[PDB]
């Protein structure tokens, strides 16, 4: 941050046009390292607030990356531009929505911001909000125009990737907004598939309480019921058994929740299914979202 | 109150005058066994109401 | 300066089907002959510029009492946008309170021809007080240089 260093270097011909071997100039240098002073002086004569590199990161990204404020409020009046990509599809309103930057994504949505601006696989801001549980990230988002039932490259929602962390308080969000419910991915996996998969028994209640189906069924007939069964979640088995979940359902493998149990040897899950399952090598995996900057 | 290094969630409070019929011992090995109970422990746990 | 030829874009705010979302999508295009965009994202066949009499009477009455920055210092539409708004205000043609969403509405996404399969079409839209998209409330008409150049 020396300012009359960097007025010096300008005035004798130093190129802002020069590139660090990470792809920087001194523009994100300075929007790196909170700079203010530096960056308005470099926006001041002849510095391009879009510059990028291989990886497509602009000043606008590592100042949202390191949650700089006063460069990001300095960079979107004079051109910084809230619709650039990475190279993974990533706008700068990817990182503010993933990393709780509420005052930072307001500038950026003000100044033109979208939040339904799509990853390489599909993931959207909201998709980041919702994954990460920030459920003052997820109104905002849903108060400018952000679809809470848009889904990414293998069909999960924003309530999907919700049920895979378990945080209720967005989810009340997203289901007050109009999402629907019992939203399938490609492989028909609802959220209460993945809530069940994963463990997450307040979601799980959360979920049936406002009206999931407790036997759906995907592509290969894998019931939620399935998945707590194939997981060992012994409270997710008796709460899904409790709302109507059946124990005899079969699936296209030729498995039923108890089988499964006792293929993988969970005593616990068998213990309590056996009671309700009357007398008579594939797993299950919902689709996830392997997307990180 | 619990010696164990185990924590603390849920406090049952059963307190009362001697009446017929009441054992509160009795009363305690009552909602000691209903806590122990798989459904109701679940229950309690997702509880947002009496 | 000038006075050989220019490229012109004509870009309307409107909504997509897609996630139902704000955007501007660009309508048709001048170089000395004007092609307009289909529905299916392929441009029509150049013609000579037709213009309504409606459109050249509303274009006067707007333009008598318009805000014209001449000899604007600014490289960047979020700063030209800026600066329009403020001037807007300065002379009473839009309220202070219309500012923030003017700015989100003049800054959002700029699509063009090759993002229209992307999404899942295009359709008019309002802005309202908010900035939510709205369905336009007078009868919608079809565009005329759509319907007699772009059907092929």
């Amino acid at each position: 941050g020396h300012v009359e260093t960097v007025l010096a270097l300008l005035e004798k011909e130093a190129s802002q046009a020069c590139m660090t071997k990470k792809g920087f100039t001194p523009l994100h240098v300075a929007a790196k390292y909170g700079k203010v002073r530096v960056a308005e002086l470099l926006l001041e004569r002849d510095a391009h607030p879009n510059a990028a590199g291989k990886n497509g990161l602009t000043p606008l990204h590592v100042a949202v990356h390191h949650n700089n404020l006063d460069i990001v409020k300095l960079l979107l009046p004079r051109g910084g531009s809230p619709h650039s990509p990475a190279w993974n599809g990533y706008t700068p309103l990817h990182i503010a929505a993933k990393q709780n930057q509420v005052e930072v994504a307001r500038s950026l949505l003000q100044y033109g911001g979208s939040a339904n601006a799509e990853s390489v696989q599909g993931v959207t801001p909201l998709h980041l909000a919702a994954q990460e549980g920030h459920a003052e990230m997820v109104a905002l988002l849903l108060s400018k125009q952000a679809n809470g039932n848009l889904g990414n490259k293998s069909g999960l929602t924003p309530l999907h990737l919700v049920a895979q962390e378990g945080h209720v308080p967005v989810a009340d969000v997203l289901i007050k907004h109009g999402v629907m419910v019992d939203a399938t991915t490609r492989m028909g996996y609802t959220p209460l598939h993945v809530a069940s998969h994963y463990g997450n028994i307040k979601l799980v209640k959360f979920l049936l309480q406002h009206q999931a189906d407790v036997n759906a069924k995907t592509k290969l007939g894998y019931s939620p019921l399935h998945q707590a069964a194939q997981q060992g979640h012994t409270d997710i088995v008796t709460l899904l058994l409790k709302n109507g979940a059946s124990p005899n359902e079969v699936s296209s493998d030729g498995t039923t929740p108890l089988a499964i149990a006792k293929r993988l040897g969970y005593i616990s899950v068998t213990d309590v299914l056996k009671v309700v399952t009357d007398e008579t090598h594939r797993m299950s995996f919902p689709e996830t979202v392997d997307e990180i900057l | 109150a619990v010696e164990l290094p185990v924590p603390i969630r849920f406090l049952f409070v059963l307190l009362g005058p001697e009446a017929p019929h009441i054992d509160y011992t009795q009363l305690g090995r009552a909602a000691a066994t209903l806590m122990s109970e798989r459904v109701f422990r679940i229950d309690a746990y997702m509880a947002q109401s009496r | 300066p000038g006075t050989h030829k220019v490229y012109v874009e004509l870009q309307e705010l409107v909504m997509d089907e897609k996630n139902q979302e704000l955007r501007w999508m660009e309508a048709a295009r001048w170089v000395q002959l004007e092609e307009n965009l289909g529905e299916n994202g392929a441009w029509g066949r150049p013609h000579l510029s037709h213009l309504t009499f409606w459109s050249l009477l509303e274009l006067r009455r707007v333009f008598t009492k318009g805000t014209v920055l001449l000899d604007l210092q600014e490289t960047s539409l979020a700063g030209v946008a800026n600066q329009l708004l403020d001037r807007f205000i300065f002379e009473d043609q839009i309220r202070p309170q219309d500012r923030e969403e003017l700015l989100r509405a003049l800054l959002l996404k700029h699509s063009h021809a090759g993002e229209l399969e992307a999404l899942g079409g295009v359709k008019p839209a309002v802005l309202t007080r908010s900035g939510d998209p709205s369905q336009p409330l007078l009868p919608q008409h079809s565009s005329l240089e759509t319907q007699l150049f772009c059907e092929q």
